[PDB]
RNA sequence: UCUACCCAUGGCCAGGGUGAAGCGCGGGUAAGACCGCGUGGAGGCCCGAACCCACUUAGGUUGAAGACUGAGGGGAUGAG
RNA sequence: CAGUCCGCCCAGGGUGAGUCGGGACCUAAGGCGAGGCCGACAGGCGUAGUCGAUGGACAACGGGUUGAUAUUCCCGUACCCGUGUAUGUGCGUCCAUGAUGAAUCAGCGGUACUAACCAUCCAAAACCACCGUGACCGCACCUUUCGGGGUGUGGCGUUGGUGGGGCUGCAUGGGACCUUCGUUGGUAGUAGUCAAGCGAUGGGGUGACGCAGGAAGGUAGCCGUACCGGUCAGUGGUAAUACCGGGGUAAGCCUGUAGGGAGUCAGAUAGGUAAAUCCGUCUGGCAUAUAUCCUGAGAGGUGAUGCAUAGCCGAGUGAGGCGAAUUCGGUGAUCCUAUGCUGCCGAGAAAAGCCUCUAGCGAGGACAUACACGGCCCGUACCCCAAACCAACACAGGUGGUCAGGUAGAGAAUACUAAGGCGUACGAGUGAACUAUGGUUAAGGAACUCGGCAAAAUGCCCCCGUAACUUCGGGAGAAGGGGGACCCACAUGGCGUGUAAGCCUUUACGGCCCAAGCGUGAGUGGGUGGCACAAACCAGUGAGAAGCGACUGUUUACUAAAAACACAGGUCCGUGCGAAGUCGCAAGACGAUGUAUACGGACUGACGCCUGCCCGGUGCUGGAAGGUUAAGAGGACCCG
RNA sequence: AAUUCCUUGUCGGGUAAGUUCCGACCUGCACGAAUGGCGUAACGACUUCUCAACUGUCUCAACCAUAGACUCGGCGAAAU
């Protein structure tokens, strides 16, 4: 009976992997942030 | 120097273990150890480059002095002989007469309380390390150097010993453990006598647990893989590849040394592979 | 953040058995070889809960559940 | 479902820290990375550094309080860092006093050089003898019936390789002359240095580490008891002999018990990048120390005239007041001594912190007592095997760690219970068929079926008794047989513990002994009851013969757990060392802080007896005479 | 024979009756030595046969109790 689902919340890992200090680190991440800012989103990054 | 276990379990049917009959302590010298952490065979990218390695007992590295050039004319006394994990030959501890302490690999026949010298003016006895230029011809050697001043590289396993065939000009001819006749500059240093613990090759490792302890994951043959995994895989029923055995990367089974490299002008005859 | 493998640092394994090496005594041997008696507490050892699995069967099959439940079942000091 | 209720809706309230978990303290695996190297650009690695707990170091325990917080607030008693003032003792410089210096004046043989001298190793040019034929010539062959190749008969290029003398020259190691300290004989042990105190980012020690196994000494806990406060529960008997409730209290501060560990003093010295009185090494004196020193569970004293409790009064919202006895034993941890002790091989993190050394700063500074003060930033409510988290739901699934009462019992299993918590969110009726889950069955007992699928059955403790075969360990709980209840006696017995106790005394937290008291199995003999003594729950079916795989293990999450994968053991091939192999265009990295008794690849798969023939085909390895054949060089001739 | 189309090969065990099973023969369609040949104590939720005990698996079904099914009140779907 191993009913272990796929989402195990851990906000430290959330912020560490999808965080702002990480999106602004590589070229692609800066592009993603600018793209979201252009589309108008309210949550630029996790 | 081996103990054979009794058949009290299928994992110990014919297993054997080294007798440790030469050790004199069970702990290192606290000032000559360094940390070690195993990788599993994964290089700076994180990818496996060498397979079948990892998940083994922790161990610590005991600093060893292979570049024996400083203490020249200063005697030393062997204080103990010990067991180190990451090496096939036993380690031996030396108290110098100045007050330094340091390790070496133990030659066969060494024993506690024995005194060893060094340098060009040294006696021809096991443990004494002196330049290849001051060693007569026909004497067994171990732990010799390749370039002058560049540490000891050749023949430092357990029980192996090169032989010094003779000298010709500014070079000395050496018969390696494998059978090659190489030529090495005569400024290179070397220790006398063969390496100790020469029975350790006669050990059955019993069960698979012992190999997993020393650390090596299991290896899966080629024929049982699929055609996309290995140039052998495939075939309903039991096959044989039908491909002139090849490596997992397609490289055939031939000769792999790079042709015509700088060091081929010092090699007199390579090893013999027939029979 | 599920799953495969590896790296650093922590945790867990009720209860009951069998009796290896060595050591002491004896017998025995020119001497070894070995045999009875004490001490000793090894092993991918044995029976068995927590824990990890998933061999059989019935139920479910617009389910309680997008792979589960009841009975039995394998491992349980180790490649855990 | 309904709902006056709600984890729903609305308003207001609520989270109190020098000691708890984090930061201001430290590093591991990993991340970023000043310069930097590599790469057409984009970018890849990485040094010094700086981050990163799942680890290291670090000061607080009982009781009370509100409707919501408590190691946070209040009460009682403590501990850790800093600051100011006052006091007593007080060691220092300024000076003044002790120890101590250091070089000239003629003065070593070694560091060890020039030239040389000795020993050893090595090979230049010519000169001596031999295989071997790249050639090649004739000659003998199985020949092609000799007309061809290739092998021995002997001469040529010694083309390659051997051996002894010879050798012009290198080089290493010693002695030899180049200043380093000479034996100090005056000049110069006062005059330069050291004697308060703080002392490093520098040296050294410690921090500092594995798995397994008991025996011993304790405590928490639980069960009885002296003693104290109370009940008559409408029954046949029971007033005290019966029954129920109490039979408590921490950190810290004293003392140093069981256990565990350890030698001390003198000389001199580049080894610790400079110096060391510190650490190592060598040479000596001292007993191998009940001694002496370090660590240390517990008992005991104090904290405690306090705090808290069984009960009695009040009042019944539940405020408020009083408050007894508190000794002795038995059993006993999976917790403490214990980062201990003993074994074994698979050999078991770093840094800060603390101690000590000098280098250095120095005219002020060290110790103790009294009084007055500062102790920063984040979390603190509420759920937390769950209707509050991951599952679309108030979902029979999933979720790491700490406590662990009583009876039976080997047990944290199983049955019933104590503290504590709940009856969980649609009901009420009713002997229909049929389906699911439990229960029983006459006579027969696999006759059912693809198949004993499902069910039934054996099931524990103590004594007896145990086969073929074997790698001598096993097979084995083999198979098979007997007993199990409650009373009485042997029994004031036997065993454990140990009080008043006698003994000795190392006057100590000594140890031997042992009435009483408390606790406990096993055996024997005689009785008693039932259909049944393992009485309920818990709790192996066993034996014979084939095939496959040696064995424990791994595998298709979700129709395949196997004869498939792995394995310990073999043989082959490659690899002489920033090796072979791999990731990358390159730098670089793993292989390995390894070195052929090692590393990578391929096939077979414990152990025993063995692996027979073929190199023609395809590969891999080693080569030469010839033919073949690309770029580049070559530029006769011809043409415009 | 995990390998045999002919095939239910031939003989013998075992049952009252044996296309499965065991021991032998060998005419090997189309075994064979590290894509290893033949054996082997111990081990196996592996595949195949036989025995003892046991039983509703069966001759052959019967009865009891719970959860649905059926009736009354409330809320109130679905594929087609």
């Amino acid at each position: 009976a191993k009913g272990k689902r796929t989402f195990q919340p851990n906000n430290r890992r959330r912020a560490r992997v999808h965080g702002f200090r990480l999106r602004m680190r590589t070229r692609a991440g800066r592009a993603i942030v600018a793209n979201r800012r252009s589309k108008g989103r309210r949550a630029l990054t996790a | 120097g081996i103990r054979k276990y009794k058949p009290t379990t299928p994992g110990r049917r014919g297993a054997s273990v080294s007798d440790f009959a030469e050790i004199t302590r069970s702990t290192p010298e606290k000032s000559l150890v360094r940390p070690l952490h195993g990788k599993g065979g994964r290089n700076a990218h994180g990818r496996i480059t060498t397979r079948h390695k990892g998940g083994g007992h922790k161990r610590a590295y005991r600093v060893i002095d292979f570049r024996r050039h400083d203490k020249d004319g200063v005697n030393a006394k062997v204080a103990h002989i010990e067991y180190d994990p990451n090496r096939t030959a036993n380690i031996a501890l030396l108290h110098y007469l100045d007050g330094e302490k340091r390790y070496i690999i133990a030659p066969q026949g060494l024993k506690q309380g024995d005194v060893i010298e060094s340098g060009a003016n040294a006696d021809i006895k096991p443990g004494n390390n002196l330049p290849l230029r001051n060693i007569p011809a026909g004497t067994v050697i171990h732990a010799v150097e390749l370039r002058p001043g560049g540490g000891a590289k050749l023949a430092r396993s357990a029980g192996v010993s090169i032989q010094l065939l003779g000298k010709e000009g500014t070079y000395a001819a050496l018969r390696m453990p494998s059978g090659e006749i190489r030529r090495v500059d005569v400024r290179c240093r070397a220790t006398v006598g063969e390496v100790g613990n020469a029975e350790q090759s006669n050990i059955n490792w019993g069960k698979a647990g012992r190999m997993r302890w020393k650390g090596k994951r299991p290896t899966v043959r080629g024929v049982v893989m699929n055609p996309v995994d290995h140039p052998h895989g495939g075939g309903e029923g039991k096959t044989s590849g039908g491909r002139h055995p090849v490596s997992p990367w397609g490289k055939p089974e031939g000769r792999t040394r790079k042709p015509n490299k700088p060091s081929d002008k010092l090699i007199v005859r390579r090893r013999r592979t027939g029979k």
